[PDB]
């Protein structure tokens, strides 16, 4: 590529196995930090599942005493009516029911509770079954950021096309994975820095985006 | 972003039944009201698609041509390497197009047109005050290829790129064509035109127009132009007529490729570089103070003269420092110190010669601000040795001969003033004129070497400015105060055995050259002493020729500078009208060899 453009008329700059050396560093310093997160990430979405899981056992559980003890109040009610030690009967409904309108409302909540979440655990069921597929891309999307991340510092936007897709082409035909539908900028910058670099007098266009990614790495 | 993290974070570290705690209800009441400013993010969504899809149905096109406008004043370096225009002085641009503009409309409709036009010509015009006449047709050309692009308007793709590629694309091998009125040369250029489905039946059609041998080869085939390309748009007509002057007379391709650019962007659009160039208003206000206004020169023209008139009309200061020594670097130093301090003009004379004292200069200027009134002129010959730094940081203007008897009319006029022309008696004006015209005639023939002149003498403002100098001293002398002089009393013969020997004559190597220059003398100081219809050329030998202005004054001389045809043939020059062709064919060639390396970038 380089000496194609040094053909082609623009000036030439050269390559050195420091580059190699920085792109295999960089390799295995971004495989780590996205192993990592990817860990992570999982760990609290596993978490989260669990303690929904427990909250919806919970739901059933009052589910079933709710009814069961609605039972009963309508048991000692026949009982009461069936006696019509009337005045003690009457209490005994009366604090029965009154358990009974604070474990309703307490389902009413839960209720509630289990609506809001049901979407968040629609999605989280997705990125689960999503992370199985997204572990085993990370080893080739990771070697396109790496070598972009060290290698395309110096050529302009067309120029870097093109050792992306050349880089893409080659790892398409030796079967290897890579996350196409994803671009470079965004996986490797944060929203967070990305807002502080906007701020940070950046301008809002991609080839500033991965310039400031690469000040960052 | 809070609202995902708060709430996972918040659901990982229950330790405990979340039913069972009022702290589950409370994140459950932040993703209620979460959840509503998530509800009241569309209605700012809409207003955000609403304003944007406006603006982009308002000024979409305008920023394609911005784009491309840019774009191609980065890519304009490939030609000369002199000039590399940078964004800071596109944006200057801008700040001059959108801030001010004429007779201000308040309809937005007519000012985005306006603003369209403002910006294709200031760009052309603060862009080609720095370039050679010889590219100023390619950068019209880029000019009026953009806003055929940026046109609703069919895209004329396959015709330029045939007009652009035509020499290099193959022809028939062993096809030759009927010889009736056309070379084997055309006969090619037919042959590779032929390709094109419009231009199909031009082997039928050459033979069927016989009677127009003269419109399509020979004669002057600007304004006429045989057949055409259905209905064609204007353009389309001239860029068929375009393409089928490169197939017959490669020679005329200049004037076909001006009046396209006249058809395509206005017949005034490049027509204010024939002008004098008025530095003043320029330095004054479109130069910023840090900003040094570098004036390049071509060999045997400086630039000196002109920014000194200035300083002189606008009676400023200027510490003007020969740059090519030690103690020269210092006063310049000291005097840059001084005047950034103050605000007088600074002056460094011929600084192509020290690049490295100029990487210094300018770093040294961009790490300083200037007083307001400030301006820092440098002064230098075209050589690879200017730094691209100091260019890029840099104004540039050029100046070289200017291109044509009008132009060099009118420049000479602009450089005597007023009251020197005007003085007493009133013979002192048409003596000026006739110098004057003299001066553009010996000027013009230089480009046309070896045949105007056999060697390229500097016929520059020196010896312009000695000649007004004699012709003045010479009629104080034979003039005693009085208004008007009989024309045999004007010593003629003084005149021009002065000019012949001592300021024209000077240069002259070649006995040839110095006969020449007497006969050309003896021709014009003459006038049968001031006799109505003296014949000054003879324009074309078919009932064409040149007379001498009945005018008496000053006002009346430059208006019959202006009345002048814009068209211009070797034959006022006295050279036969075939001198220029080899010349102008080259030119052209030049021209096409520059697009195709613009278009390009877009054993042994």
């Amino acid at each position: 590529a380089n000496a194609r453009l040094a053909k082609r008329g623009g000036r030439t700059m050269a390559i050195t196995p420091r580059h190699y050396l920085d792109f295999i560093n960089h390799y295995a310093n971004l495989f780590h930090e996205k192993r990592s997160e990817l860990e992570e990430q999982q760990m609290h979405l596993n978490v989260g599942l669990r303690k929904i899981k427990e909250t919806v056992d919970q739901v059933e559980e009052l589910r079933r005493d709710l009814r069961i003890k609605s039972q009963e109040l309508e048991v000692k009610n026949a009982a009461a009516n069936d006696k019509l030690e009337y005045a003690v009967l009457i209490s005994e409904a009366q604090a029965i029911k009154a358990d009974l309108a604070a474990v309703e409302a307490k389902v009413n909540r839960s209720t509630a509770l289990l609506k809001s979440l049901s979407a968040e655990r629609e999605r989280w069921e997705k990125t689960s079954e999503t992370f199985k597929n997204q572990m085993s891309t990370i080893a080739g999307d990771c070697l396109l950021s790496a070598a972009f991340i060290a290698y395309a510092g110096y050529f302009d936007q067309q120029m870097r096309q093109n050792l992306f897709t050349t880089w893409s082409h080659h790892l398409q035909q030796a079967n290897i994975q890579f996350r196409t539908d994803i671009a470079r900028t965004e996986y490797l910058s944060n929203a967070d820095e990305r807002l502080r670099w906007q701020a940070s007098s950046l301008p809002a266009d991609d080839l500033c985006t991965e310039n400031a990614i690469m000040l960052k790495r | 972003r809070q609202l995902e993290k708060s709430l996972l974070q918040a659901l990982n570290e229950v330790k405990g039944r979340i039913l069972d705690d009022d702290t589950i209800i409370t994140t459950l009441e932040n993703l209620k009201r979460e959840a509503a400013e998530v509800t009241r993010k569309v209605e700012e969504t809409d207003i955000v698609m609403q304003e944007v899809e406006t603006v982009s149905q308002q000024y979409l096109p305008l920023s394609t041509a911005c784009s491309s406008i840019y774009f191609t004043m980065e890519s304009l370096k490939q030609i000369h390497f002199l000039y590399q225009y940078s964004l800071q002085f596109f944006l200057d641009i801008y700040h001059n197009v959108l801030y001010e503009n004429p007779n201000l409309v308040t309809d937005h409709t007519q000012r985005l047109s306006i603003i369209t036009k403002d910006l294709f010509q200031v760009a052309f015009n603060r862009v080609a005050r720095g370039m050679l006449h010889q590219d100023h047709i390619t950068f019209a050309m880029l000019l009026a290829r953009i806003k055929l692009k940026g046109t609703g308007e069919p895209t004329y793709d396959a015709e330029f790129q045939h007009f652009l590629r035509g020499n290099e694309i193959v022809l028939s091998a062993g096809s030759t064509p009927r010889i009736q009125g056309l070379t084997v040369e055309q006969a090619e250029a037919v042959v590779r035109l032929s390709c094109l489905p419009a231009f199909k039946d031009l082997i039928a059609k050459v033979q069927a127009d016989e009677q127009f041998g003269i419109w399509l080869d020979s004669s002057s085939p600007e304004q006429t132009v045989p057949y055409l390309w259905t209905p064609a748009t204007p353009i389309g007509q001239a860029i068929h007529r375009l393409l089928l002057i490169q197939a017959f007379r490669p020679d005329r391709l200049l004037a076909m490729a001006h009046m396209f650019v006249s058809t395509n962007l206005g017949e005034s659009f490049m027509s204010i570089m024939e002008q004098p160039l008025d530095l003043t208003h320029i330095v004054g206000t479109e130069v910023k103070p840090n900003t040094p206004v570098l004036m390049c020169s071509v060999p045997g023209y400086d630039a000196s003269g002109h920014v000194e008139d200035l300083a002189a009309e606008q009676n400023t200061q200027i510490t003007s420092i020969a740059i090519g020594s030690a103690e020269g670097f210092n006063q310049a130093d000291k005097a840059i110190n001084t005047a950034v301090k103050s605000g007088r003009w600074v002056m460094l004379k011929n600084v192509h010669l020290a690049p490295g004292w100029l990487m210094q200069l300018e770093k040294k200027l961009h790490s300083l601000q200037p007083h307001a009134c400030f301006r820092l002129f440098l002064t230098m010959e075209i050589n690879p040795k200017v730094p691209v730094n100091l260019l890029r940081a840099g104004r540039i203007f050029v100046f070289e001969p200017p291109p044509g008897v009008k132009a060099n009319m009118l420049r000479t006029f602009s450089s005597i003033p007023v009251s020197r022309i005007c003085k007493s008696p009133n013979e002192r004006a048409r003596l000026y004129f006739l110098l004057a015209w003299f001066h553009a005639i010996i000027q013009e023939r230089l480009r046309y070497a070896p045949l105007g002149w056999s060697k390229k003498y500097e016929f520059g403002e020196s010896d312009l400015r000695s000649a007004c100098d004699t012709v003045d001293t010479w009629l104080d002398d034979t003039a005693k105060g009085r208004q008007n002089i009989s024309p045999d009393k004007i010593p003629w013969s003084a005149l021009k055995t002065l000019m012949a020997q001592s300021i024209y004559g000077g240069r002259v190597d070649n006995e040839f050259d110095q006969r020449l220059l007497n006969t050309f003398l003896e021709r014009l100081f003459t006038t049968r002493s001031f006799d109505s219809e003296f014949k000054l050329a003879c324009k074309v030998d078919g009932h064409k020729d040149i007379q001498m202005p009945d005018g008496i004054r000053r006002e009346e001389f430059v208006q019959w500078v202006e009345l002048l045809p814009d068209t211009q043939t070797p034959s006022w020059l006295g050279l036969p009208n075939n001198a220029e062709r080899v010349l102008l064919t080259t030119q052209g060639v030049d021209m096409i060899s520059k697009m195709l390396k613009m278009q390009m970038l877009e054993t042994l």
